[PDB]
């Protein structure tokens, strides 16, 4: 029936990480970035694979939880950066690229961000260190 | 309960017994084994793996790797399953005798099925792998090149640590990719003065 | 990266392993040594002073 908040409790009380990928599949369906985090979070401690890191920095940042999306990477994320990184710039939620790329230094896809954010001091420093032709261009 | 050979293991000549479980065996040498391994002692311990060489070739069960993982495992799987990496196609099969390895140090036997093998996902193994650190990680370049998935082990290389690994990489396992790990280096912005004293090493 | 005798030692013969390191060791059986005993099993641990009992007569290091 599509009861993707009602879907969660009857897996918080069963804690069954399974058939997460159509948990996935419902839940882009309809924005409910809160309660798929705890889904995971939890989740985290019964199937250790990157789905479930990937799909939860990507909610974190949906919900702009900033404070813990940038201390959940700096532990043993086993996750895939770069590749929800991809989603910060298509969907165009900027300040998350900028901690994605950060701590995996791809100098050269966070400038294109940092054009959109104003900053332009720390932008040519990140461009130093890409010298490359688009970094340099986009950022003049 | 016609199992009670636990106590006549340290005194049965293991031979026919083998072939005493090679037939009576209608779903029933697992509950035995069950029990022979409930008292898994260093005697009657290589004897529950001497006549797993057998059934596995027509009934590899899961539940069997499950109630013989269930325990410690030391090398049981190890010798159990060294003999069944040739003719397998499986890649649960492949990866757990991987983890036993881990369990006491064979890599050097983990290295040549990891080129051997070609029936596995490696995602999941260099996963385990950096979860399970290595400690001397030195597979995970050698089946990490020949799946070509290098642009974020360049990477998780620099961020641990560097003091052979690419060199003895490009040296010894393959010469062919330096550039492109020069490239990577080049996106981390690695210092420039490792890179000219790098390229002095021999090539092949 | 001579060194992976830790893995042959469980098949190769020692009694001509002895030579080998009584020769070719420039100040590198030390590191050979250190890597064997970084893997110091029961099976390959009593190799590492059986090699012992030929280099202490020339140097019998601190460091060893």
């Amino acid at each position: 029936k599509g009861m993707v908040k009602e879907a969660i409790d009857s897996y918080i009380k069963a804690d069954d990480p399974s058939s997460y990928m159509e948990v996935v599949q419902a839940a882009n369906t309809s924005g409910n970035w809160e309660e798929l985090v705890k889904y995971l979070q939890m989740a985290r401690k019964k199937a250790r694979e990157s789905y479930v890191e990937t799909e939860l920095i990507f909610a974190l940042a949906k919900t702009n939880r900033l404070a813990e999306l940038e201390e959940f990477i700096n532990g043993p994320n086993n996750a895939h950066i770069q590749q929800v990184g991809d989603r910060c710039y298509d969907e165009k939620m900027y300040d998350a690229a900028k901690l994605l790329y950060n701590n995996v230094s791809n100098f050269g896809r966070l400038a294109s961000t940092l054009v959109h954010l104003g900053e332009y001091q720390a932008a040519v420093d990140g461009a130093r260190k890409a010298n490359s032709t688009r970094t340099w261009k986009e950022v003049c | 309960d016609i199992k009670r050979a636990v106590v006549h293991t340290h005194l049965l000549n293991p031979e026919w017994l083998v072939n005493y479980f090679g037939s009576l065996s209608v779903e029933d040498s697992l509950e035995c084994l069950r029990a022979m391994l409930s008292a898994n002692i260093r005697q009657n311990l290589q004897i529950c793996v001497q006549v797993a060489s057998k059934y596995h070739e027509q009934l590899s069960t899961q539940s069997l790797i499950e109630l013989f993982e269930s325990f410690k495992s030391f090398e049981g799987l190890f010798y159990f399953l060294g003999s069944i990496v040739n003719f397998s196609q499986d890649p649960d099969v492949h990866f757990k005798y991987i983890q036993a390895a881990c369990k006491t140090g064979q890599i050097k036997e983990v290295e040549r099925i990891c080129r051997e093998s070609n029936c596995y996902d490696p995602e999941r193994v260099k996963n385990f792998l950096k979860e399970a650190k290595l400690t001397d990680q030195l597979p995970l370049i050698i089946v990490c090149d020949r799946f070509d998935f290098v642009h974020d082990l360049v990477l998780y290389l620099y961020r641990n640590n560097l003091q052979k690994y690419i060199e003895i990489y490009v040296q010894k396992v393959n010469p062919s990719r330096l550039p492109v790990v020069i490239g990577g280096l080049l996106d981390v912005d690695c210092s420039e003065d490792v890179i000219k004293n790098l390229i002095l090493v021999v090539r092949g």
